[PDB]
């Protein structure tokens, strides 16, 4: 099926400037739209996507409906000119999905055999990669229960090609570039560890949120198994850990004796080379 | 079983575009005719032909585009 | 003013064929050879079958036939005008 | 209708543009491979991802894209001339006994060229080396044409005629090239034969050197000895040359190798003349007297197509006087009194060796 999408910033901004849109009239609900996906291979691609006019009501809170003239002869204006463009699924600003989504993507099946949901988040703020992706799928249930439909999550990444990139790349004019080897890896260190930890806090605040209110079910089920892959691994010594400690200090051995190795080297040439020049210069001028 | 006229149109605004884009004969070209498939290494299909020109060049293509192998060899 | 209309009638070309009415095959010694249209000022049964003729390259059309082909000053060396001694 | 809109799907595949033929030269590194246009521009590009180096190779006839002019699809191996080169039948196989003469002529040529191809060991079983090629001339008699073609569709096979024109190629006489470019066919195709004829006219002697398309000429020379003077083995290619006259073809092709057997026709026996009129008399039809040796003793000195066309000619000569059937007599007034006139032009038809 759909294992990965590459979301471009084209279309992240092409929903999020209908947000300015509908948003400069508001009020409530989301930003729909139709998205144009690219398939050369099981990773998918995204490229470009149209946002149509969307309304839902709460009444009744499982009403909503789309354009399809608008689906239909805009997706014959953006295949006429672009014959390589195609409608991979829609979309949506979320930022959680109420549960009619489902039935949008029940509708447009007829269109493309898989219709993979795209939630999108107009506003940064956490806990990184915006966005997220949801691909139509039937799997059941371990329990037998009749076929519904929990929409799987899609990993997704942003990427771009040639002219997308040289649009952003210009338009960063923010941080230094990368720099390669000194801030890069241990800001990284920072945010990947820091949003580590606060993902699985707020994610655990939720375990435990989630028994103490809202049960049934709920709890069952992934529940206890889930939480036994959590305990599948401590993981501490005795006793082959330890004889991987004093060998990763073997490991380090090599690198820092190369560190001193340039150490030497550097200090050599530069330090020789410029005081001959330094001298040089002063006995000559003065 | 009504849209047999909608799909005629839509040929009838798509062959329009054949009219347009034929795409046209303007410049005279020789031919080099050949048949191919790719496996990976995933699997694909379709088919590639060779040209000439009036400038003397000569390219490689997924198959004609319009008219098919029907007729010739080049 | 008067050079941008009939400026490109570049280049002087020879025609091949026509199969029916609106078309027409063209054969140039600059080495492009074209199957294309003409320009409306331009009657199908007024031309002639490896006719010289202008053009407008860039539309390939049929700007207007030219009747000379061949040859160079020799034959205006070999040609020649003017009288002198009489009878 | 659908039928239509699928041949509109058709050419919603079409606006994709053709790439650029190329041929991979060599490479530097896997983001750098030596490649050129066919017209002479030399550039290193990056491959696709489907592909390994070991698919590509150097000199590689390939396929580059038509901005980033990337390595995509390829081909190995095309050319326009080869296979229709092919499409020339002769009726006959039969065409063998429809040939008349002559026997060590007949004969002999199947040992030059079959016994070759299926055979070998009987090479090796003696240590002689195959002979990869004939030669006929003339044309004292003839036939030296039709044998050729005869054997083409008798001997079966693969085999792939040389027609000796278009070579010159106006602009540009390189097409010795062309040679290699059909030799490197025959060295896939394998076996294959090749007739030639008219080696003389292309055997340019250089004798006096003059001129222009003399030189062309020579040229196109150098490659014809260099293919047969590898470097290469083309054993099982057959090479059959015949022409007016084997003479100024220069002694770089008369010695073997080039030139690998002497053979040629002379004028037919009247013994031999006997049985090319029974191939002449087997398609006509007439009235049933005849006498065979008659048109033999009378009509002397002549040619197969030369007795054939005139006894056909005697026939339409006779045939004039819109009766159907014909006896001989015209035909032993005919035949006799037509080749008379055809042979003042026998005038000058002898040719050196
Ligand atoms: N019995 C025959 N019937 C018809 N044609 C014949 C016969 N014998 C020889 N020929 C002709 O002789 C030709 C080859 O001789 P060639 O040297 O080309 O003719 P020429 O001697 O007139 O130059 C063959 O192509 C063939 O047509
Ligand atoms: N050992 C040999 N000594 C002399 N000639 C040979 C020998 N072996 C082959 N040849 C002849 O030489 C010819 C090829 O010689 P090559 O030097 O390539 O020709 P050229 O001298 O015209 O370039 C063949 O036709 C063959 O008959």
């Amino acid at each position: 099926a759909v294992q990965k999408v590459v979301v471009h910033p084209l279309v992240l901004l092409s929903v999020v400037d209908h947000f300015n849109r509908i948003g400069k009239v508001g009020n409530q609900k989301r930003v729909v739209g139709v998205l144009l996906g690219s398939w050369q291979k099981k990773v998918l691609d995204v490229s470009n996507s149209f946002a149509v006019p969307f309304d839902e009501d709460d009444k009744d809170d499982s009403v909503w409906f789309l354009d399809h003239d608008y689906l239909e002869n805009m997706y014959g204006m953006f295949k006429k000119v672009n014959a390589r463009e195609r409608i991979v699924g829609w979309y949506h600003t979320g930022p959680k999905l109420h549960k009619n989504d489902i039935a949008i993507n029940e509708l447009m099946k007829r269109y493309c055999p898989n219709s993979v949901l795209v939630i999108i988040d107009v506003k940064p703020k956490d806990l990184g990669l915006p966005t997220e992706a949801y691909i139509s799928v039937e799997e059941v249930h371990d329990d037998g229960t009749p076929t519904s439909k929990t929409f799987e999550h899609v990993t997704s990444e942003i990427g771009a090609e040639e002219a997308e990139e040289v649009g952003v790349e210009h338009l960063l004019r923010d941080i230094k570039d990368t720099t390669v080897g000194t801030l890069s890896q241990r800001i990284t260190n920072q945010v990947h560890g820091l949003k580590g930890l606060n993902s699985k806090l707020l994610d655990i605040r939720s375990y435990l949120e989630k028994v103490a209110t809202g049960k049934l079910p709920i709890n069952h089920q992934i529940i206890y198994q889930l939480q036994d892959v959590f305990n599948l691994l401590p993981d501490v010594s005795l006793q082959e850990f330890v004889k991987a400690f004093y060998l990763k200090t073997n490991d380090q051995m090599v690198v820092v004796y190369l560190a001193s190795l340039i150490r030497s080297v550097v200090a050599l040439h530069n330090l020789i080379n410029n005081k001959i020049a330094n001298r040089d210069a002063e006995k000559k001028e003065g | 079983t009504h849209e047999l006229q909608a799909m005629k149109d839509k040929i009838k605004e798509n062959s329009e575009k054949i009219k347009v884009n034929k795409t046209l004969p303007y410049l005279v070209s020789n031919v080099i005719e050949l048949l191919d498939v790719d496996p990976n290494d995933s699997q694909r299909k379709g088919k590639c032909a060779v040209i000439k020109t009036s400038t003397r060049q000569t390219y490689f293509l997924p198959v004609i585009g319009l008219v098919d192998a029907e007729k010739l060899k080049p | 003013q008067s050079e941008q209309p009939l400026q490109v009638a570049r280049c002087t070309k020879i025609i091949n064929a026509d199969s029916e009415d609106p078309k027409y095959i063209i054969n140039v010694k600059q080495f492009a050879k074209f199957v294309v249209d003409l320009s409306d000022q331009v009657a199908p049964t007024d031309i002639e079958e490896g006719m010289r003729v202008g053009v407008d390259r860039n539309k390939y059309q049929i700007h207007i036939p030219l009747p000379p082909k061949i040859d160079p000053t020799v034959t205006m060396m070999q040609v020649e005008e003017k009288p002198d001694v009489t009878y | 209708t659908k039928q239509y809109e699928k041949s509109e799907n058709d050419l919603k595949a079409l606006q994709s543009v053709g790439q650029i033929v190329g041929e991979v030269l060599k490479q530097l590194t896997e983001e750098k491979f030596i490649v050129k246009a066919t017209n002479g521009p030399r550039y290193v590009v990056g491959c696709r991802r489907q592909l390994d180096k070991s698919k590509l190779k150097p000199g590689t006839r390939v396929a580059l894209d038509m901005t980033t002019l990337t390595i995509m699809r390829y081909l190995p191996r095309e050319v326009d001339p080869l296979v229709y080169n092919m499409s020339h039948e002769d009726p006959g196989n039969v065409s063998y006994s429809e040939i008349g003469g002559l026997s060590e002529q007949i004969r002999e040529l199947r040992e030059v060229i079959e016994l070759p191809l299926t055979n070998p060991e009987l090479f090796q079983r003696v240590g002689i080396i195959p002979p990869k090629g004939c030669l006929l001339y003339g044309p004292p008699g003839t036939g030296k044409t039709l044998l050729a073609r005869a054997v083409a569709s008798q001997l079966d096979c693969n085999f792939l005629k040389v027609v000796s024109s278009s070579i010159v190629d106006k602009y540009i006489g390189e097409s010795a090239r062309l040679i290699r470019e059909m030799f490197n066919y025959a060295r896939d195709h394998q076996p294959c034969i090749i007739f030639m004829d008219e080696i003389d006219a292309i055997g340019g002697r250089r004798f006096s050197e003059g001129t222009s398309a003399d030189r062309e000429i020579q040229r196109t020379l150098m490659e014809l000895l260099n293919q047969m003077d590898g470097f290469d083995t083309l054993h099982r290619v057959k090479m059959i040359m015949a022409t007016n006259r084997p003479d100024t073809l220069d002694p770089a092709l008369l010695r073997p190798g080039r030139l690998d057997r002497k053979i040629h026709i002379d004028l037919p026996n009247e013994q031999a003349r006997l049985d090319i009129l029974k191939i002449h008399a087997g398609p006509i039809t007439k009235h049933g007297e005849i006498d065979y040796e008659a048109i033999v003793k009378l009509s002397d000195g002549f040619n197969g197509a030369d007795l054939r066309n005139v006894c056909t000619e005697a026939g339409m000569f006779a045939i004039r006087a819109d009766h159907d059937f014909v006896v001989q007599e015209d035909f032993m007034k005919a035949v006799r009194k037509v080749a008379d006139s055809k042979k003042l032009e026998s005038k000058l038809d002898y040719k050196p060796v």
